[PDB]
């Protein structure tokens, strides 16, 4: 008799303790295609972004500060590669007779590329 | 976690730079971890270079240097 | 204490900025931009010409040797109109 | 009596001659006494671990020699090796022999 | 296999559960009929 | 006419990893280009790092921090190890 | 009655088999002479009369022959990609869309 | 000479592709590899003339052409 438990806790009551217009699917997706194509500011909220360094620079070496210029420097080369990668998936995609970007559609496109 | 800061309509919006107009469900999740993988290629030749000058802070400096030796050049921020 | 000189070529662009159109301007970003891009195109046509002649195996960067690696790396017509701009300048350098 | 720098290193590939392409190379105004036998230590490594796996690749295909197609498998098999020479094109090495799954009958 | 739930399929509580074996649904063993003793 | 190649030393280490294996010579010269652009990288990103940190000599560092910013991954680590016992004993043996 | 038939392999048995042929020869493929003057002609464009050493020629195809070995490689994934074993020129097209050549 | 490139024959330019692992070839590739053997050759063996000239020598040499695809960034490993 396979047994599980799930609970996590050896004793109950662990807290008492003491310890309308409707546009149709796509329409507005292309007016902010035009939107985010027409514009340059920066797509991925900065601090957010950030932060995604500090986690993951902290492996290379500890206390690396950051001057400022450098996460800005980090964003925009992110949002370059990232919409460089989506242009060639959107084609990627394209090419098999669709309109909807899939994961399989970009490690295609990477292996292509040859960033793999 | 911090990676789950990238969000979907973060995403989205990389997308609809990039042209997209339909996002399946399951690309918001591959792209944090290649954008990861991308990032800690450039962020560690950032240190590389950063550790070779002593320095303990990495500068924007750095950073186009590491993108210099990936390949993808970027102007705007020095160098 | 001032701070040491930075090297750029701002104050040129400008001059070029004000050949091509006497009354734009540019900002601080663009600026830089095309500093970054004066930089990274000259360390282009300056490492090939190093290599042009050390493989010939010659030892001096001259004229003909970066008519030659503006031609192998500005593509096209950019190469064209640009050895020819630069044949004149050395002529007319030498002219006087 | 002279001895060699190469034995005062330790190493086969000459720390001589990477010394004195260093300099010619104009890589940088001088160089040190340690950065040629630092060069030559990695490089002999490198071209170890490489004839290495090319060993490795030989006696498989039963030959006595390496041909330059050994150099190839070494090389794509490898995950690093292959990164480095990655955009490099070997001479007379074919390719990693290799076939799609769909590919295959059913 | 499949992993039986984590949720008792007769309370819809966590706790600890006696897992069906060709079946996905996970029971507390109060909440069976009769019900067994965890010994 | 004198054509300095790495034949002899690529062949020693090669008798010092296998002391029964043959070579070919286009494999060699396979191996004599690869050194020597493999030797290229190393040396130019090590010139770049000084050129950046204002420096003017290519110390056994530069080449190291170089090392380790070319080879990818692990063949750095079995790089800088084997380098700095190299210059370990290039040094203990002055 | 029992009337005769050739023995055929089935379409695809006689490719594969000439694949694992051929990618386990490191042979060159395009023919020599052929290719040589592919350039000769494809040289007089750039500067007349340009001798060429027999290595020249042998170096400019290896590397031609490895660029094409890629090329249908990513060309064969493009058309897996449509879930399709024919290639078509717009895989070769796509492929080449996507190393920035195009 | 005068269109050589129909010598990258037919019956090679599959060859190649079953080197690179393709089992169906679509006519209309043959006319469009040929178009990129003549990208490619272009470019390198111009950027062959170019160092040919700039070394003041004739023979375009096998040395040249390995520059050349450096350049390029396709590398060539067996001739210097
Ligand atoms: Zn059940
Ligand atoms: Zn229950």
């Amino acid at each position: 008799a396979r047994t599980k438990q799930t609970a996590r806790k050896s004793t109950g009551g662990k807290a008492p303790r003491k310890q309308p217009h409707r546009y149709r699917p796509g329409t507005v997706a292309l007016r902010e295609i035009r939107r985010y194509q027409k514009s340059t500011e920066l797509l991925i909220r900065k601090l957010p972004f950030q932060r995604l360094v500090r986690e993951i620079a902290q492996d290379f070496k500890t206390d690396l500060r950051f001057q400022s210029s450098a996460v800005m420097a980090l964003q925009e080369a992110s949002e370059a590669y990232l919409v460089a990668l989506f242009e060639d998936t959107n084609l990627a995609a394209i090419h098999a007779k669709r309109v909807t970007i899939m994961p399989k559609d970009i490690q295609l496109a990477r292996r292509i590329r040859g960033e793999r | 976690d911090n990676i789950q800061g990238i969000t979907k309509p973060a995403i989205r919006r990389l997308a609809r730079r990039g042209g997209v107009k339909r996002i399946s469900g399951l690309i918001y999740e591959e792209t944090r971890g290649v954008l990861k993988v991308f990032l800690e290629n450039v962020i560690r030749d950032a240190v590389t270079y950063t550790e070779h000058a002593k320095r303990k802070t990495v500068t924007a400096m750095d950073v186009v240097y590491a993108l210099k030796r990936q390949g993808r050049t970027l102007y705007g921020f020095g160098g | 204490r001032r701070k040491t000189r930075k090297e750029s070529y701002a104050i040129y662009v400008y001059k070029v900025l004000k050949q091509v159109h006497p009354d734009t301007g540019i900002s601080s970003k663009a600026m830089s931009i095309m500093n970054s891009f004066v930089n990274d195109v000259f360390e282009r046509i300056a490492g090939e010409a190093s290599r042009l002649a050390h493989y010939n195996k010659r030892s001096t960067i001259t004229s003909r040797e970066i008519q030659t690696a503006v031609r192998l790396l500005l593509p096209g017509e950019l190469a064209k109109h640009a050895v020819s701009e630069g044949t004149k300048a050395v002529t007319k350098y030498t002219s006087a | 009596k002279a001895k060699t720098r190469s034995s005062r290193a330790g190493l086969q590939f000459p720390v001589g001659r990477v010394h004195r392409l260093l300099r010619k190379g104009n890589y940088a105004e001088r160089v040190g006494a340690g950065a040629p036998v630092y060069l030559a230590a990695v490089l002999e490594y490198l071209t170890a671990e490489i004839l290495e796996l090319a060993g490795n690749a030989a006696r498989d295909n039963k030959k006595t020699r390496i041909i330059p197609r050994h150099l190839q498998l070494a090389v794509r098999n490898d995950e690093e090796l292959n990164k480095l020479l990655g955009r490099v094109t070997i001479a007379q090495g074919g390719v990693l022999p290799n076939i799609q799954s769909v590919l295959l009958p059913k | 296999d499949f992993e039986n739930e984590d949720f008792c399929s007769a309370c819809n509580q966590s706790g600890s559960f006696l897992c069906c074996d060709t079946c996905p649904k996970s029971f507390h063993f109060l909440c069976l009929d009769p019900p067994i003793d965890p010994n």
